[PDB]
């Protein structure tokens, strides 16, 4: 199992500005990881499949890129729909495992 | 003895043909780094040009190829520049090391290198060129 | 010349239907639909090259198989000279080869190129996909380029770490190599570098034995085109694995062939190389070694049933000077002669070498090797005949003359040949002084035995008795065609083509079309 | 759209066997995409429980040593996770989902089901 890693556990950030959750996997994945928003009540959604592209339906604010073992989701402008857990998955090898989870609060 | 100048002649031709080769498929593909395509393209003009006029031999009677005095009369204009052989290997080799940036000239520098290292022997062993007068 | 013509055309048919069909195989089926979107047309275009270079690799070695072809000759005359053209389709064939290599190698050069730019993002979305293939468990890729390098250091990338890259760049180095050491320069002033030189074909088939053992280039399996329909599937590359009309497409590479075409001749070759030393081992003893003056040695020698026809040479190797080489020198002496002899001149390393063994400045041991080249056995079939030799070009005239002599002592009557003229082109007699002598001595046989009109020679200076300058060839076969009407006159010349181009005009222009008339036969070596 | 439920015992007891059923409506198990059970433990800790495919084999994570095993049901549409020995480590939000994507990407999720295991 390749152990990903989010550095950032918490961040905080206020409207309208760039926040950057960054993870880091164990071993070189071939940039497959895949990005997931969960609401606070718990609603899991995709955002970002194969690190770069954007899941049809999620606001074109989430931006990630990535290469290798480093990879980051960046979001342009922050509303109050954004306070939510990140999670940075990888698919390169099974098991599928997540990452740590990064809760962000508006300032 | 053997007159290494005449194999190194006839590998620098063939080298700067297919670095012409390797410059026109760059080219004409649009791959990446193209430039060093137009620089192999242009590089290897200059080579075939320069080594087509083969020198004489200093015993025996030579073989020229087809219309070889005309370029034989320009390669003479520059003098110790070409007549020197190792001038002829240092230039070769500088025109070849640029071209070893792409896969689709990397063939005509290591063959360039070659056809190098066969002029520095000739040089080493004394050799020079002389025109071919008719 | 309807034998060699042949052969040409149907080596040229046999490679144009090679490459054709080895491109339809590669570009038509849908077994390569993925591939051909990855790397497009450039496809088939390397691959077809590859058959035709597997066909003409097998046709390069046969030709050039010189003690096979020996036996062949002894196991059996426009025909036997067409097979002597053997060296010739060994030229066109390895320069066809050069030819298919280029485009296979200017085609991978395009498809190395657009395999590390989908592999990078920088080319269309769906080649971009199918590079993802391989990434992960349980799938093959497409793409062959792995890593993400950037182009341009990406294409060296693959070239330096690829089998097939690797071995394509040192068979094309060893390719080209052999080729610019193989122009006529080489191979007629430093025949030493051009023999060393092209003993790269053992590093360049070695190579080429291996050259696809990755099977990098990959078409989808058969089990997977009947389980993956690709007209359905080709849209629906974002869900691939995940419906049950469209599984991941596994792609599969071809065995490597090229050992299947060349091991026959590789084997054939080597068999050569192994009579070769065979006839090495073969002892000759060197019964009587003169040395002619201005540093020419003839070494008379006997081996172990040695035949041979007039105008043959053989090879002739010293283990004491040189253990790898074999150095040719031409007969000289009669069939019916108990020994054959060589006049070799000291004009090199090896010649020089021979000569301080032999001690004219115990004896070396020399090994023989074949009666090859072009026996010319038809001079004594026509009744009056026109040797000519310059330079040094005349030494199986030499031959041809001795055998004539033998022929007429031994019969006088089953001899066709009836008169001799010969005419020597030197600028001076300074290095075959024992030619002159064969002549003189020739002459004074023919007249001793009261047939003194047989042989008439004249030697010319291009700087009977010697003369000076060029002989005027008009006048020469107008005089012969009054002294000889209504016969064949037979031209055998061994020289400069100039000189050829010449006798052939003046041999069509003096002979009479009708079989009333005189007809003047050019033959050139 | 496909929507996804999961239901089953919010309290299974130590030892025993935990079975959740998740519901799909929008979407046939037999047409296509892989089903996996996702479970976030206290303290949003997600790991990739195990997935079936469409095809019906189905792969674990070995975490799990031969104590979970996904079934389903294609004539309700349904698919199942089967734990046998539950631990007391096994409180977690279990999230059923569907990967339509050969990037295996879940899109749709379930709205969890906190499963509590106690004595
Ligand atoms: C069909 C044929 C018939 C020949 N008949 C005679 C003959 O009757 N008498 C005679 O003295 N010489 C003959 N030669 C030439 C003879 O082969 C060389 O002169 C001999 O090998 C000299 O070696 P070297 O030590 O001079 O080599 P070098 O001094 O390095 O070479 C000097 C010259 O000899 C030629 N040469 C060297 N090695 C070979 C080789 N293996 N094969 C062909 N050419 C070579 C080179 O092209 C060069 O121009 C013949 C060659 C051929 C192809
Ligand atoms: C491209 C131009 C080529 C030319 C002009 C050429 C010419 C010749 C000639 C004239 C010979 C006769 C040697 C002699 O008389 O002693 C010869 C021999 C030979 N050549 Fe080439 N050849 C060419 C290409 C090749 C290639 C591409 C290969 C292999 C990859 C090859 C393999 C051989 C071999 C094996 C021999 C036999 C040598 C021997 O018997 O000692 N040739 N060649
Ligand atoms: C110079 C760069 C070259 C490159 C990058 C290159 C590349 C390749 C590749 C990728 C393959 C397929 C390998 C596989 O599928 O396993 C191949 C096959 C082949 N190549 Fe080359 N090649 C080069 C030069 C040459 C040369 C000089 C020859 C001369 C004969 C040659 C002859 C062949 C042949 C005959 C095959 C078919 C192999 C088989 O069918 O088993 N290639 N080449
Ligand atoms: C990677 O691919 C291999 C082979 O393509 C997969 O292994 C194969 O998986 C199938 C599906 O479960 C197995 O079929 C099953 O076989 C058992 C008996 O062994 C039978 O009871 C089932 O009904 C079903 O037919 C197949 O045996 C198995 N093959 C091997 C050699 O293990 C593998 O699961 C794939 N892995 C991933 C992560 O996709
Ligand atoms: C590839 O490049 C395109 C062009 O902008 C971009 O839209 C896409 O997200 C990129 N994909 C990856 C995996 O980086
Ligand atoms: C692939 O699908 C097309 C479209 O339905 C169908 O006509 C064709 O027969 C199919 N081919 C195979 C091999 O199933
Ligand atoms: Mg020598």
């Amino acid at each position: 199992d390749i152990q990903l890693t989010q550095t950032t556990s918490s961040l905080s950030a206020s409207l309208g500005d760039r926040v950057t959750i960054s993870c880091r996997a164990s071993q070189d994945i071939s940039n497959y990881l895949n990005w997931y928003q969960q609401k606070p009540d718990g609603t899991v959604k995709l955002l970002i499949y194969y690190t770069s592209k954007l899941h049809s339906g999620v606001p074109s604010r989430f931006t990630a890129s990535g290469s290798g073992r480093d990879y980051s989701l960046a979001i342009s402008n922050l509303e109050q729909e954004d306070i939510a857990t990140y999670f940075c998955q990888q698919v390169f090898s099974l098991p599928w495992t997540f990452g740590g989870g990064t809760k962000l609060e508006i300032k | 003895q053997i007159e290494w100048a005449m194999w190194a002649n006839e590998q620098a031709l063939a080298s700067g043909l297919i670095l012409i080769t390797g410059g026109i498929v760059a080219t004409a593909g649009r791959f990446t780094q193209w430039y060093f395509g137009a620089y192999s393209i242009v590089a290897g003009v200059f080579v075939c040009l320069l080594e087509y006029p083969r020198g004489k031999r200093k015993k025996g009677s030579t073989m020229e190829r087809w219309g070889q005095k005309y370029m034989t009369a320009v390669v003479k204009l520059f003098g110790p520049f070409t007549r020197n052989y190792y001038v002829r290997a240092v230039l070769h080799l500088l025109l070849s090391v640029p071209a070893g940036f792409l896969l689709a000239t990397i063939l005509g520098t290591a063959c360039l290198a070659i056809a190098s290292g066969i002029y520095l022997l000739a040089a080493v062993r004394g050799e020079q060129w002389t025109p071919i007068e008719p | 010349e309807g034998l060699s013509i042949f052969v040409i055309l149907v080596w040229l048919g046999l490679n144009v239907f090679l490459f054709v069909w080895y491109y339809r195989v590669y570009d038509i089926p849908p077994k390569f639909f993925y591939t051909r979107k990855l790397l497009g047309s450039a496809l088939a275009l390397a691959r077809a090259p590859a058959a035709c270079l597997n066909f003409n690799c097998m046709l390069i070695l046969l030709p050039v198989c010189r003690n096979l072809l020996s036996f062949l000759r002894g196991s059996s005359t426009r025909v036997r000279r067409q097979l002597d053209r053997n060296l010739t389709f060994h030229k066109m064939v390895a320069w066809m080869i050069a030819l298919h290599s280029a485009i296979h190698t200017i085609a991978h050069l395009f498809n190395v190129e657009w395999c590390v730019n989908a592999r990078v993002n920088n080319s269309d979305p769906y080649s971009v996909a199918l590079s993802e293939l391989g990434d992960r468990q349980n799938e093959s890729y497409l793409n062959f380029a792995r890593k993400r390098i950037k182009n341009p250091e990406g294409g060296l990338y693959l070239a330096v770490t690829l089998l097939a890259g690797i071995t394509g760049v040192v068979i094309t180095l060893c390719l080209i190599l052999i080729i610019t050491s193989s122009t006529k320069t080489i191979r007629r002033s430093y025949f030493e570098v051009f023999w060393y030189t092209h003993h790269l074909f053992v590093i360049f088939f070695i190579g080429l034995a291996i050259h696809g053992a990755e099977r990098i280039v990959r078409g989808q399996t058969a089990e997977s085109l009947a389980v993956h329909n690709i007209t359905v599937c080709e849209q629906k590359i974002s869900e691939w694995g995940k419906i049950k009309e469209c599984p991941i497409p596994q792609f599969a590479g071809n065995p490597p062939m090229t050992w299947k075409w060349i091991v026959g001749p590789m084997f054939l070759y080597l068999c050569e190389r192994l009579v070769r030393f065979w006839r090495s081992q073969q002892k000759v003893v060197i019964t009587k070694v003169v040395t002619h003056p201005f540093k020419t040695i003839e070494l008379q020698m006997k081996k172990k049933g040695f035949k041979m026809e007039v105008g043959q040479y053989i090879f002739v190797k010293c283990p004491k000077v040189s253990k790898l080489e074999w150095h040719p020198f031409t007969l000289t002496s009669a069939p019916e002669e108990d020994f054959f002899s060589i006049h070799i001149r000291i004009v090199g390393d090896w010649t020089e070498g021979l000569f301080n063994a032999c001690g004219c400045d115990k004896l070396p041991k020399i090994a023989v090797d074949g009666p090859f080249g072009t026996a010319s056995e038809d001079v004594f079939s026509y009744e009056v005949v026109m040797l000519v030799g310059a330079g040094i070009g005349v030494t199986p005239f030499a031959s041809i003359l001795k055998s004539v002599w033998y022929k007429y002592c031994n019969n006088a009557t089953n001899l066709k040949l009836k008169k001799i003229y010969f005419y020597w082109l030197c600028r001076d007699t300074h290095a075959f002084e024992w030619f002159a002598d064969l002549l003189q001595l020739l002459e004074s046989q023919m007249q001793e035995r009261n047939n003194a009109g047989f042989l008439s020679y004249n030697i010319y200076l291009t700087g009977q008795k010697t003369l000076y300058g060029r002989p005027n060839w008009d006048n020469e076969f107008k005089t012969i065609a009054s002294q000889h009407p209504n016969t064949r006159i037979g031209v055998f010349l061994c020289g400069p083509e100039a000189l050829a181009e010449t006798l052939s005009k003046q041999s069509i222009s003096n002979s009479e079309s009708g079989p009333r008339g005189v007809h003047f036969i050019f033959n050139k070596e | 759209d496909v929507q996804l439920q999961e239901s089953g015992p919010g309290l299974v007891k130590p030892s025993q066997s935990l079975s959740l059923t998740c519901s799909v409506t929008g979407y046939s198990l037999t047409s296509g995409s892989f089903w996996s059970w996702i479970r976030q433990f206290p303290g949003n800790k997600l790991e990739w429980m195990g997935y079936i495919t469409y095809d019906g084999t189905s792969h674990f994570n070995p975490s799990l040593k031969s104590r979970f095993s996904i079934t389903r049901d294609t004539s309700k549409n349904q698919f199942f996770l089967k734990l046998n020995s539950v631990t007391t480590e096994d409180t977690a939000t279990y999230y059923c989902t569907r990967d339509p994507y050969r990037y295996d990407a879940m899109d749709f999720w379930g709205q969890g089901t906190s499963v509590t295991v106690s004595s």
